[PDB]
């Protein structure tokens, strides 16, 4: 999964 | 509210303790109680709220993905009928996830966003609103799915418009918003080109503004810039 | 019981799904519902029950230790008064932990132990009974603390007596019981010499019986034997 | 902490 913050 | 009888400051203190104990459900409950006192949140308090619910919903999302994967395999041609249990339990986790998202969205709508006038608070809350509609979109399949997606898009877009007018390109809130809106484009809106363009433009504009920063601000900004690069590497 | 309307087999299936999703609170609730159907548990089902509650209470214990550590520091000479919040929140987690322990002990008392006649079931349940009284002992400070400790000791002792009569020295249940009873001696009963003697004798008697085992049984037994050695290395 | 199972 891609990075989110 | 079961936290109605506890002092605001005690709720914030206990949220910090819950964080140290990795008790994020408690942390979120404490921060919900603090929001419901009706006062605006400071920067630290906004981040306590976000950290708590991000951890709670993050765990729910991970569980949902495991269960959805098992469910899809149970439905492949050749599988042995497992009965309704996998679907039922996926639905149970899904409903709990939707409940948490609705709770957070409710706090933002009553009344965090409408009282947020400074860019750092308003962009932060509108980013959250986009994030929690995005999590609803990840599990949505019904008559409302397009509307959920558009609610995420609209919140992210308002946050983007404010951030470009009011914050420097290295502002970590602006960067994190762009990171997440880019993921929205890639994973939710079936717009990988928009996702890639947004990540690259955000990265390049930040790069050119790093020279203005202190060492500590540089560390904060480059951390998120590396996440943008990580996603770009994943997608190209 | 909120699980009263669900089929026993569906509860067991959903416990396994909850495990795959690392949803151990759900797993424990499902297995509590299965126990409350009133039928004896198979070997696999006993381990599902134990895994679920061990993970739940393990997290509570870790959180309690963090909070107890913060609380002790707040009470050192020179600390700034933090108010009642650290104690209150430690007490909250403590009460939830005690509740989980009481729930498990209740299942063992109503009526898992009394229907358990085979050594592999009866020793397993009496080990659990010692374990959950041990967790109560870890947080106990009142008029009942010695009695809680003695309840753990008595359960472990009955389990030990049965295991030495009815199981080989390499039986993984016998080994795990001895591992945990040894930790009880060291950490709860202030009997480090007993803890060390029990771990060493258990290890040596197992070593001498490994020659009787298949490759798969050997792997199971040596795994727990290594935990005995690990503790001995910690303690000497 | 010591190992238990
Ligand atoms: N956890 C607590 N007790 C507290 C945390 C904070 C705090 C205050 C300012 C910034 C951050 N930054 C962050 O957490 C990360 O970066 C962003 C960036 C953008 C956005 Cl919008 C969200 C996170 C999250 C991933 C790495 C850092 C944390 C105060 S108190
Ligand atoms: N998790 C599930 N779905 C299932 C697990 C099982 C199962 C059945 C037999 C043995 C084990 N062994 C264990 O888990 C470990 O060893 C012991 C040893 C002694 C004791 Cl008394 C308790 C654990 C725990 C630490 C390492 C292995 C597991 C069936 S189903």
């Amino acid at each position: 999964f891609p990075a989110t913050v | 509210g079961a936290m109605g009888s506890m002092e605001r400051a005690s709720l914030i203190q206990k949220a910090k303790l819950a964080e140290q104990a990795e008790r994020y459900e408690d942390m979120a409950a404490f921060m919900k109680g603090a929001v419901e006192k009706g006062e605006e949140l400071s920067c630290e308090e906004r981040n306590l709220l976000s950290v708590a619910y991000k951890n709670v919903v993050g765990g729910q999302r991970a569980a949902w993905r495991v269960l959805s994967s098992i469910e899809q395999k149970s439905n492949e041609e050749g599988s042995e009928e497992k009965g309704p249990e996998v679907r039922e339990y996926r639905e149970k986790v899904e409903t709990e996830l939707q409940g948490v998202c609705d709770t957070v969205l409710g706090l933002l709508d009553s009344h965090l966003i409408k009282e947020a006038g400074d860019a750092e608070s308003r962009v932060f809350y509108l980013k959250m609103k986009g994030d929690y509609y995005r999590y609803l979109a990840e599990v949505a399949t019904g008559d409302d799915k397009k509307r959920i997606i558009d609610s995420a898009r609209s919140a992210y877009q308002e946050a983007m418009d404010i951030s470009k007018k009011e914050m420097p390109p290295t502002n970590p809130i602006r960067l994190g918003l762009a990171l997440n809106f880019s993921v929205f484009h890639y994973e939710i809106a079936n717009s990988p080109e928009e996702a890639i363009s947004l990540a690259k433009t955000t990265f390049d504009e930040a790069m050119a503004d790093l020279h203005t920063l202190s060492e500590d601000s540089y560390k904060d900004s480059t951390l998120i810039m590396q996440l943008l690069r990580d996603n770009l590497t994943l997608w190209t």
